């Protein structure tokens, strides 16, 4: 669920 | 080693603009994401967004929508960071900070920190004076001798003696903020009183707002 | 948006342990929790990551949890070097990252230490443009409060005197300055001028003549 910031 | 390196201090006046490199060496730019930080004096850290070196694309925190710009020159492995309509709350240090795989929330690495200082005062570069230990002073072991860099706007000043060599013994004091409005700071080192006479000493004072360097020579009285 | 307390304290070798709430939206919604250590005029330095986990060269006295809503960072085995201010982090759900307010951590013990005084006196070349300033550096006391008096011949003087608050040192003890402007006669006129510092109702005193 957590986003991946690139 | 994974480095960032940030562009000197600055002084801009309000409505002006102000861009602040990140250099960043020892790993591949476009692999992780940059993070940017803001830090106003005595206060906490201030997550600001972040800027995806794969796409380019920046996401900005609420409290920093409008005038910040993230950017980048992925040729020159350079993240950047431009504040437009500067205003007077904007003085801070700012940070880039790296994220950390696999999502880039953790920040790893950080950038030294730039300080922007927004104000309309005009900057004015030191009046740097070496200050010379009297002969009854230098009686015991040691002798003191230092400089006195006065009357400048706005900061930092870093100062060094004889160009970094000589560190041991020597106490870099915080500035003081006079009533007119213009910083002074001292810098003083201890050595042997028998060296004085053999070994020169050089206070190296920088002041990067105004682009000025000076290094005097503590001469005897 | 992040609630730590204030400060923290702890003597050489015990414990410390802060906190760091916040929300089911955060820190008690994922486990991206983060903990930093800054010295003053330095960058911060990741500490704890993930909640729990240390980055390379991090001794294991550090150590992380959580638990509800509330981050915990403990520092066992407490060293003079960790009094520092921290920083504890956390993703949202909104895709934001949050700092909490920072927590200032002291390590108390350290002995009363008397201030240490340098003075120096005008310098030919400030006398020259017409601008005299008396310098009084004070270092190494403890604990970190100082007044400062100073004195033309006998008598006592006030305008054109300034004086920092006292820092912190690298070394966790404190230091001051005071500058006492002068112009060049007022500088000639006197036979002698003088920067007394009291800490703890007793005094150091430095003199300077022409
Ligand atoms: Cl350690």
């Amino acid at each position: 669920d957590v986003v991946n910031q690139q | 080693q994974v480095q960032l390196v940030q562009s000197g201090s600055e002084l801009k006046k309000p409505g002006a603009s102000v861009r602040i490199s990140c250099k960043a060496s020892g790993y591949s730019f476009t692999s992780l994401s940059m993070n940017w930080v803001r830090q106003a004096p005595g206060q906490g850290l201030e997550w600001m967004g972040w800027i995806s070196t794969k796409s380019g694309d920046p996401t900005y925190a609420q409290a920093f929508t409008g005038r910040f710009v993230f950017s980048l020159d992925t040729s020159v492995n350079t993240a950047y960071l431009q504040i437009n309509s500067l205003e007077a709350g904007d003085t801070a240090v700012y940070y880039c900070a790296r994220g950390q795989p696999p999502v880039g929330w953790t920040f790893d690495y950080w950038g030294q920190g730039t300080l922007v200082t927004v104000s309309s005062a005009s900057t004015k570069g030191p009046s740097v004076f070496p200050l010379a230990p009297s002969s009854k002073s230098t009686s015991g072991g040691t002798a003191a001798l230092g400089c006195l860099v006065k009357d400048y706007f706005p900061e930092p000043v870093t100062v060094s003696w004889n160009s970094g060599a000589l560190t041991s013994g020597v106490h870099t004091f915080p500035a003081v903020l006079q009533s007119s409005g213009l910083y002074s700071l001292s810098s003083v080192v201890t050595v042997p009183s028998s060296s004085l006479g053999t070994q020169t000493y050089i206070c190296n004072v920088n002041h990067k707002p105004s682009n000025t360097k000076v290094d005097k020579k503590v001469e005897p009285p | 948006a992040l609630t730590q307390p204030p400060s923290a304290s702890g003597s050489p070798g015990q414990s410390v342990t802060i906190s760091c709430t916040g929300t089911s939206s955060d820190v008690g919604g994922y486990n991206y929790v983060s903990w930093y250590q800054q010295h003053p005029g330095k960058a911060p330095k990741l500490i704890i990551y993930e909640v729990s986990k240390r980055p390379s060269g991090v001794p294991d006295r550090f150590s992380g949890s959580k638990s509800g809503n509330t981050a915990s960072l403990t520092v066992s085995g407490l060293q003079a070097e960790d009094e520092a201010d921290y920083y504890c982090s956390s993703y949202t759900s909104s895709s934001t990252l949050v700092f909490g307010g920072g927590t200032k951590l002291t390590v108390l013990g350290q002995p009363k230490a008397a201030p240490s005084v340098t003075l120096f006196p005008p310098s030919s070349e400030e006398l020259q443009a017409n601008k005299a300033t008396l310098v009084c550096l004070i270092s190494d006391f403890y604990p970190g409060a100082v007044t400062v008096a100073w004195k033309a011949d006998s008598s006592p003087v006030k305008a054109g005197v300034e004086t920092t608050t006292p820092s912190k040192q690298s070394n966790n003890k404190y230091a001051a300055s005071s500058y006492l402007s002068l112009t060049p006669e007022q500088w000639k006129s006197h036979r002698s001028y003088s920067c007394q510092v009291t800490h703890e109702g007793s005094t150091v005193e430095k003199t300077v003549a022409p």
